[PDB]
């Protein structure tokens, strides 16, 4: 349940 | 270093809630 | 952290939470000390004994957080870890003895209110503040109880436990690279870390500069928040020499 991070970090 | 200061305590001289209890242990 | 607080907003800028890339997670705490030098506790990284061993590109770290799940959008930076350095005499075949490891970022994290470093203990600050009864601060987002995530960063002050009591309280081998830090079972105040929190940076602040120093790093304990238990950390201090050693490459 963390908050999907953007994908530019892999 | 800057180090230790924080940006929105120690540099503006405002206190976080909990800080005194340590300062205060120093017996 | 068992009996702690929500954070305030950017009252611990050099906390960093070390990220899993794939399943998604929170792996442990650590902490900023410079643009480019995240300082974590060596067991989150490198555990034989249950096949732990980390590369760099496994992991992210997130500087700037306060809320555990969310991206914290225009707040939090994530970055990639250039380089990770175990001490080489880390002990993860007894007791956790120099529970220490450096990362080098990929590049310089932009500092903000947010975000900011922590001081580490000249010889002088470590012998006047790391005393039996002095307290510090420990700060993660990991288990509120033993047996439970908060939404939030969370903190709580602890005093440095002394030595007899600390060998008294576990059946573990403590050494010279360890303290422990918590209320005894009597003083009628709690609070502990616990499993999450590892990695996390113990802080002092400085009476005579004003500034924040960590002097101890999350590393174990028999339980969280037990009667008689007490939060072992490594003692920052005394492993200084291999930190600076590091970092002059
Ligand atoms: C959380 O406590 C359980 C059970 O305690 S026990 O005395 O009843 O077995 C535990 O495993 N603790 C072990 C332990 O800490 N740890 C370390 C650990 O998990 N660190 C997380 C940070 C932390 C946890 C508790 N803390 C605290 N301030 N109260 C700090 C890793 C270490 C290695 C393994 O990942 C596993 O065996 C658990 C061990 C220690 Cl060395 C115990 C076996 C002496
Ligand atoms: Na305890």
């Amino acid at each position: 349940d963390f908050e999907e991070i953007p994908g530019e970090y892999l | 270093a800057d180090c230790g200061l924080r940006p929105l305590f120690e540099k503006k001289s405002l206190e976080d809630k909990t800080e005194r209890e340590l300062l205060e242990s120093y017996i | 952290i068992v009996e702690g607080s929500d954070a305030e907003i950017g009252m611990s800028p050099w906390q960093v939470m070390l990220f899993r890339k794939s399943p998604q997670e929170l792996l442990c705490g650590a902490s900023l000390i410079s643009d480019r030098w995240v300082l974590t506790a060596a067991h989150c990284l490198l555990y034989p004994p249950w096949d732990k061993n980390f590369t760099e590109n496994d992991l992210l770290v997130r500087i700037g957080k306060h809320s555990r799940t969310r991206y914290e959008r225009n707040i939090e930076k994530i970055s990639m870890l250039e380089k990770i350095y175990i001490h080489p005499r880390y002990n993860w075949r007894e007791n956790l003895d120099r529970d220490i490891a450096l990362m080098k970022l990929k590049k310089p994290v932009a500092f903000s209110d947010y975000i900011h470093p922590v001081c580490l203990p000249d010889r002088e600050t470590a012998a006047s503040l790391l005393q039996a009864g002095y307290k510090g601060r420990v700060t993660g987002w990991g288990n509120l109880k033993e047996t439970g995530q908060p939404s939030v960063l969370q903190v709580v002050n602890l005093p440095i436990v002394e030595r007899p009591v600390c060998k008294d309280s576990t059946r573990i081998r403590i050494t010279d690279n360890m303290f422990c830090a918590g209320y005894k079972p009597d003083e009628g105040k709690r609070g502990d870390a616990c499993e999450g929190d590892s990695g996390g940076p113990f802080v002092m602040k400085s009476p005579f500069n004003n500034r924040w120093y960590q002097m101890g790093i999350v590393s174990w304990g028999e339980g969280c928040d037990r009667d008689g238990k007490y939060g072992f950390y490594t003692h920052v201090f005394r492993l200084k020499k291999w930190i600076q050693k590091v970092i002059d490459q």
